[PDB]
């Protein structure tokens, strides 16, 4: 016991100023604790205002706080338990359990703020991670070790998509996985924890393959602003010290930026554009750059990205693009056609779509599919105005083929059975390319449009074609 | 506030609380601050529209834009059975009715 | 000392209290601070010449030094108070520095607050519980003109029911 | 009304004594990458300083009572009351050829595990642009290898051509192919003909940079390139500084009778950085919360690029700033400033990109104010017609949907083929003597017969045939740089022979 | 000789302190001497307590607080008269063409008073330019202002030179070309092209004085150059 004490001097919403004796201040990013009637209240030092006073941010609700109340310096950043002991557990922002299964009995804890790996620690690999999802694996294929963002305005299917990923990827994956819930719906989290148990991925009386870190929107900005790093640290630990493969699921990473937004002014910063904090770029940088494959081990991350007001050029998402190896852009226009997943086949991109990585044929199919749809998009002016009548014959066929193709890009997810009542179909990457190849050369021009919609591989196109013609 | 609505588990008494917040837009703009906020907080929306209203659709629900994210899970089985595909169909209908303008 | 007293404007008198609390120099500072305020407010002469945003750095320092050599109690550490406010442009709020000096002596060597009517006694014994009880009985009987709190509370309860 | 500096703690020091320390400064407060410091009274504006913990920072606001220093590292390192030391040093950087093939951060530090930089000297990050007098008119080509660019948007040495488009359109690819195409000369002997590459990476994912390195080394381009790296996660000052830092690296070559070219990837993100600093320093904001001098920021940068006059060693510095539009908005605050500083733009569009036209160059929107003067005379010889044809092809384009007269039919016949001819897989830039034949057979109507899908294999087979059976004409183009009346009949004959075959 | 001290440096904004009622008026030129030559500061405000706020005419890197600052006792002034023809001058009236100082007989403040309502022209009047298109269709005001539109590829500078020549030849008056926010490349072009066209005559006589204020110069500089030239 050599404990440092301070006193609360202000509370303004989520900002709590604390005062300490002579030059003996806890450093920025340190955690402080206040022992309250129910549990404790964690603070995080944000500035040194001067005159022995610090500005903090609260990892909880600040009501009930009394000025002049004792504050305690933990001596360092917020700590999380790490390692295999977090497997099968649910954790809140401050490395405390919320599953009521008792205390997380790990040997090490770790600071949630940490430095991002040096330029010289980086590891470039063009390896390909098969999703099972036709449009991704064909057009914008996800990279093992990569980073992978899912852009989408509200309710276009991000969370469902990401769960379809977990449904597939997270079984076939030999290693461990962290899921971070950053400012989503407490009930979504509820489902996941009950799915994990039933998929088997979690097992409360045996071995588990995943850690759960939650900080949903029912929680104040400070909390919603750090729980990403809480999760991210657990991952880091398996990457660097279990020297192995991780899968890092963040839903939804936009709320890290938003939460940053909600306290910015209370910390006394002039707003930048679209009323976002001045530190948007570097703050996102300072997090994203830790989520990374390095020589000690590999992370592969799937981050849902909320696109506010469906505006992609909104400073927040617009910044995130630079951070991802593969971008899956969900579109309202697409989803409104009943085409699930709502993936925009043109605006979606992945670095791995290069002949050197996937072969020429794959790259050629993928390019042609794109040309097709691009043409079909370009002609939608002349179709509206002068009908389908006023068209070149090649064009008439390009459109015929584009429409058939649009549909073959949809697919029943397993997760989304509640919505389609249609059984989840998973498609193999080679089966994807072959069927699109076939479609493209016209070896299927006779089959009606509906036969390609909400089915798996070309088997299912034939099966449906006949079942309907019956 | 809105998270305070939930459907408790059996251990906790199975009680529910269900929320219908209301939000008023201007000039149909849903991309203004607050609506955007709440739109992404809730489990779906019902969009009402003035144009729809005056041409006689009342409730002036906009099927095109209205969703319930729970979906069929909360429909009555009978209603579900005969409503198979209606919402998608009603979309296809606006589709053909837009092409009708030619 | 634990008195707070703001933190930007109230720190003027607290800064010099640290140097004046050595070798018994707090007693002479009370009577010297009162002479600076009294010869500027009810004098009409050096007030209008110092409250303006003219003069200079050297001119403000010479005026303070010439007044202090002929006035009562200004030969110790009192000369240094006026110099600091001249260069930093703080001579306009001379009443604030003198007021916040007196509150230090009365808090660490006396009571404060109030009770009812006018002021209380403000004893310098020790604990506030044993002081307030022995002074309330002696001040209620002697004087107490009484020129209502109990009547106002009773009326409000009957109108709400 | 109230002010900082002397407050409570700092105010209870001058009352007891007006001396204390005979000196350095003391941090009054710290947060958000900014630290306010008392004293350091002799400090110069933009002097680098050092903190007790060892993190460096620079002094930007010099205020009555305090200095406003911006941090280069995490401010967790800094505490209130800490000691700060002048380094008496305006930000500078090591410069000189010992830097070629190296990957540095914005202060000149080595970030690639290859030991200390061997600096020919040091230059301040800030330097006056070459004035009105010590410049000559741009006259030597930067040959990028890209058919579309070299032929239609010719870049001169000393020029400032701006690469602009939305995200993911191909901006970096254009720059990188310019860099990859310099092997032609950099591997040779003749100094005046080589060109050293400087790639300023701003706020990029380190793994990206790593891979951009792993890409030039895969083309043996590293040996004559310099990467100044100011990655996503680094202090804003470094992201603000990097381009000036790298600017001064380029000028070394400029000032020394040599030639560099410098790619700024990107200026968008530099402006964002400058913004962060200012707002935090609570400098007053304007349009989109940028400070008044955000223009002045970029003007200073790009005016430093030039073709110096004979008296100055005739060296040169060419500039490829990258600017990222948002949904195509050229009116956007930053793109406006920059567009009005540069000598033109190479313009990218995802539309053209998904059509499959790569490089995705909008020709109608791309200009090079320098233009004519900077083109391999030979390429300019067989292409004065090219901008003409593709102009008229843009105007009869919508006629692609049954009853067109033979004139506007023909115009659609060239256009498709021509557009096809300017597609070019990544990383494969073409030698001039390899461009001029294809652009010749195109413009003079030797492809109208050929179908539009075969224009792919056409180029490959033509060039390899020209190599074996006409290596001599190719050699003359590469050497003479112009086309004889004889050479025009030579090529014509060799073409008509290949097109017949 | 009035002297001050630098008390604040913030980008192109410098703050200078002074002694009792010596403060220069607003719009005065204050000089700091640099290793190169001289940095000029224009006064924007008397903030009180003997302090003035200035805007720089050049960079401020290297300024140290408490540095000597001289008052010129006037606004920024330029050389005027014949001695400026064929010369290149900058915002603060300095030769930038490396051909010595302009040896003018006077110097005049860049800030001045517009000709009173008395000194006014009662009638509008055409200025003859000699260009058919212009005179016939879009004739110029004498003492008027003509908005010239169009970028490059349209012989703008040739046309400008034509008017400089024609106003000199037909009427008998000089011209002042001011480059506000100049791209420096084009300053080097113009200057050469003018010599090449002999409207500038290093050996004989020029018809035009050149006052450049390029992009790279800081916001204060770029604001004043128009006046710098106009004064001339
Ligand atoms: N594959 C799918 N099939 C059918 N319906 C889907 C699919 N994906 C999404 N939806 C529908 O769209 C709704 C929203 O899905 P959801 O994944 O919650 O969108 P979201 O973009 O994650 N919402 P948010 O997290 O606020 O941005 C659901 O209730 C489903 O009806
Ligand atoms: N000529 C080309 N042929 C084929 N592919 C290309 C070509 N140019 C670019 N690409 C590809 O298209 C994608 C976009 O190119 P890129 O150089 O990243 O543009 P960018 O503006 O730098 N995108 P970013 O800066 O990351 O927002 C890359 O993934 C490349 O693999
Ligand atoms: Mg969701
Ligand atoms: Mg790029």
């Amino acid at each position: 016991s050599t404990p440092i004490t301070g006193k609360v001097t202000a509370v303004i919403g989520a900002i709590v100023d604390v005062h300490f004796e002579q030059s003996e201040l806890p450093a920025i990013l340190n955690a402080l604790e206040i022992k309250t009637p129910q549990g404790k209240l964690v603070l995080e030092v944000a500035q040194h205002l001067g005159e022995n006073t610090v500005r903090t941010i609260a990892m909880d609700g600040t009501e009930g706080l009394v000025r002049g109340e004792k504050v305690l310096d933990t001596g360092g950043p917020i700590s999380v338990p790490v390692g295999r002991e977090t497997l099968g557990r649910i954790i809140n922002v401050i490395g405390e359990p919320i599953d009521e299964r008792g205390p997380i009995k790990s040997k090490l804890r770790k600071p949630i703020h940490a430095d991002p790996p040096s330029f010289a620690e980086q590891s470039t690999s063009a390896e390909i991670l098969e999703t099972g999802i036709k449009v991704v694996d064909l057009l914008a294929p996800y990279a093992r070790g990569g980073k992978i963002g899912l852009f989408g305005g509200a309710g276009v299917g991000k969370t469902v998509f990401i769960q379809e990923l977990i449904n597939n990827i997270a079984k076939a994956h030999g290693g461990f996985s962290v899921f971070t819930g950053v400012g989503e719906r407490t009930r979504e989290g509820n489902d996941l924890y009950r799915e994990m148990k039933e998929t088997g991925v979690i097992n409360l009386e045996g071995e588990s393959k995943v850690a759960l870190v939650f900080g949903q929107m029912n929680e104040p900005p400070g909390a919603r602003a750090r729980v990403a790093l809480t999760g991210l640290t657990i991952a880091e630990y398996f990457r660097d010290e279990e020297g192995q493969d991780v899968l890092l699921f963040i839903d939804n990473i936009f709320r890290f930026t938003q939460a940053g937004s909600e306290v910015s002014a209370l910390l006394g910063r002039i707003p930048s554009a679209v009323g976002y904090q001045p530190t948007l770029a570097t703050d996102m940088g300072l997090l994203q750059e830790r989520i990374t494959t390095t020589k000690k081990g590999s992370v592969t991350s799937v981050q849902a990205v909320y696109v506010p007001a469906d505006d992609l050029t909104d400073p927040a998402p617009a910044t995130t693009f630079a951070h991802l190896d593969a971008t899956t852009v969900l579109s309202r226009g697409i989803s409104e056609l009943g085409i699930y997943p709502a993936v925009d086949p043109l605006d979606s991109k992945s670095r791995l779509l290069d002949a050197a990585v996937v072969g020429q044929e794959h790259y050629d199919v993928a390019s042609k599919v794109q040309e097709t749809l691009q043409t079909y998009k370009s002609l939608q002016d002349i179709i509206a105005i002068l009908g389908m009548d006023e068209l070149s014959e090649q064009d008439k066929l390009t459109v015929e083929r584009a429409r058939k193709i649009q549909r073959f890009l949809s697919q029943p997810f397993a997760v989304a059975e509640v919505f389609t009542g249609i059984p989840g179909k998973l498609v193999r990457l080679k089966d994807t390319v072959a069927s699109f190849k076939a479609v493209l050369e016209g070896k299927y021009d006779n089959i009606p449009e509906h036969a390609f919609y909400m089915v798996g591989g070309i088997e299912d196109v034939v099966a449906k074609a006949e079942k309907l013609a019956a | 506030l809105l998270e305070r609505a939930a459907k408790l588990s059996e251990k906790e008494g199975s009680g529910s609380l269900t929320a219908l917040p209301v939000i008023e837009t201007q000039g149909g703009d849903v991309s203004a601050y607050i609506p955007t906020n709440v739109i992404s907080i809730t489990d779906g929306q019902i969009f009402l529209e003035a144009e729809l209203f005056y041409k006689g659709i009342r409730p002036a629900i906009n099927v095109g834009l209205s969703v319930s994210r729970v979906g069929s899970a909360a429909q009555v089985k009978a209603l579900k059975q005969v409503a198979g595909s209606l919402k998608l169909f009603l979309a296809q209908y606006r589709e053909v009715a837009a092409f009708a303008q030619f | 000392p634990p008195v707070r007293l703001f933190g930007v404007e109230g720190t003027y008198a607290t800064a010099l209290y640290q140097a004046a609390a050595k070798n018994s120099s707090i007693d002479a500072a009370f009577q010297s601070l009162q002479k600076v305020e009294s010869t500027v407010k009810k004098n009409p002469k050096l007030g209008h010449l110092l409250l303006n945003p003219a003069l200079s750095l050297k001119d403000r320092n010479s005026v303070i030094d010439a007044i202090v050599e002929t006035h009562k109690n200004l030969d110790g550490y009192v000369v240094n108070l006026l110099k600091v406010l001249s260069e930093n442009n703080r001579l306009g709020c001379f009443e604030k520095i003198a007021s916040d000096f007196g509150v230090l002596n009365d808090a660490h060597n006396g009571l404060l607050k109030g009770t009812v009517t006018s002021a209380e006694p403000l004893d310098p014994k020790s604990f506030k519980r044993i002081e307030k009880a022995l002074s309330a009985s002696k001040l209620v009987g002697q004087g107490k003109s009484l020129k209502s709190t109990k009547i106002q509370k009773l009326n409000k309860v009957l109108e709400d029911s | 009304k109230a002010q900082p500096t002397e407050v409570s703690s700092i105010l209870e020091e001058r009352i007891k004594g007006v001396s204390d320390e005979a000196n350095t400064g003391r941090v009054l407060a710290v947060g958000d990458g900014i630290a306010r410091v008392f004293g350091l009274n002799n400090i110069q504006a933009e002097e680098l300083v050092e903190f007790s913990s060892g993190v460096k920072g620079m002094a930007l606001n010099l205020e009555p009572g305090q200095v406003g220093i911006v941090l280069f590292g995490s401010d967790r390192l800094v505490k209130e009351g800490e000691l700060v030391k002048r380094t008496g040093n305006i930000v500078d950087v090591p410069v000189g050829p010992g830097l070629l093939g190296r990957v540095v951060d914005a202060l000149g530090n080595p970030i690639d595990g290859k030991g200390p930089i061997d600096a020919a000297g040091r230059s301040r990050a800030q330097v006056k642009a070459p004035g009105i007098l010590p410049r000559r008119s741009v006259h030597e080509p930067v040959q990028t290898g890209l058919k579309a660019v070299d032929a239609l948007v010719p870049i001169g040495r000393g020029q400032r051509e701006l690469i602009i488009g939305d995200r993911q359109t191909g901006k970096t690819a254009v720059a990188l192919d310019t860099i990859l195409n310099q092997k032609r000369w950099n591997n040779g002997s003749d100094e005046s003909k080589k060109l050293y590459c400087v790639y300023v990476a701003v706020g990029q994912k380190r793994s990206t940079v790593a891979q951009l390195v792993q890409t030039l080394e895969q083309h043996d381009a590293m040996k004559y390139s310099i990467i100044v790296a100011a990655t996503a996660s680094e202090a804003a000052p470094l992201q603000y500084l990097a381009p000036f830092t790298a600017a001064s690296i380029g000028e070394w070559f400029r000032d020394n009778g040599k030639h560099a070219l410098i790619v700024y990837d990107d200026l968008s993100k530099q402006a964002v950085a400058y913004r962060q600093l200012s707002l935090l320093l609570r400098r007053p904001p304007g349009r989109e919360a940028y400070p008044g001098d955000v223009f002045y920021l970029h003007s200073r940068l790009l005016e430093r690029a030039a073709k110096l006059s004979e008296k100055e060693g005739s060296g040169s510095l060419t500039a490829l700033p990258v600017i990222e539009t948002q949904g195509g908005d050229v009116s956007a605050y930053i793109p406006t400033n920059v567009i009005s500083i540069t000598d033109g733009q190479i313009f990218l569009e995802a539309e053209l990109f998904y059509k499959g036209i790569r490089p995705a160059i909008n020709v109608g929107l791309s200009v090079s104010r320098v233009g004519s003067a900077a083109q391999v005379k030979a390429l300019k010889q067989v292409a004065g017609s090219l901008k003409l044809f593709l102009a008229q092809y843009r105007e009869v384009a919508a006629f692609a949907q049954s009853d067109l007269d033979a004139s506007t039919k023909q115009t659609l016949v060239r256009g498709e083929r021509l557009t096809q001819l300017l597609k070019q897989n990544q990383y494969s830039p073409l030698a001039t003597e390899e461009q001029v034949p294809l652009i010749y057979a195109g413009v003079n109507g030797h492809l109208d017969g050929i179908e539009l899908s075969r224009i792919g294999e056409f180029e490959s087979s033509f060039l390899s045939y020209l190599k074996s059976n006409h290596n001599e004409l190719l050699t003359e183009i590469r050497e003479k740089g112009e086309l004889s009346k004889e050479l025009l009949a030579s090529l014509k004959s060799a073409t008509e022979s290949f097109v017949a075959t």
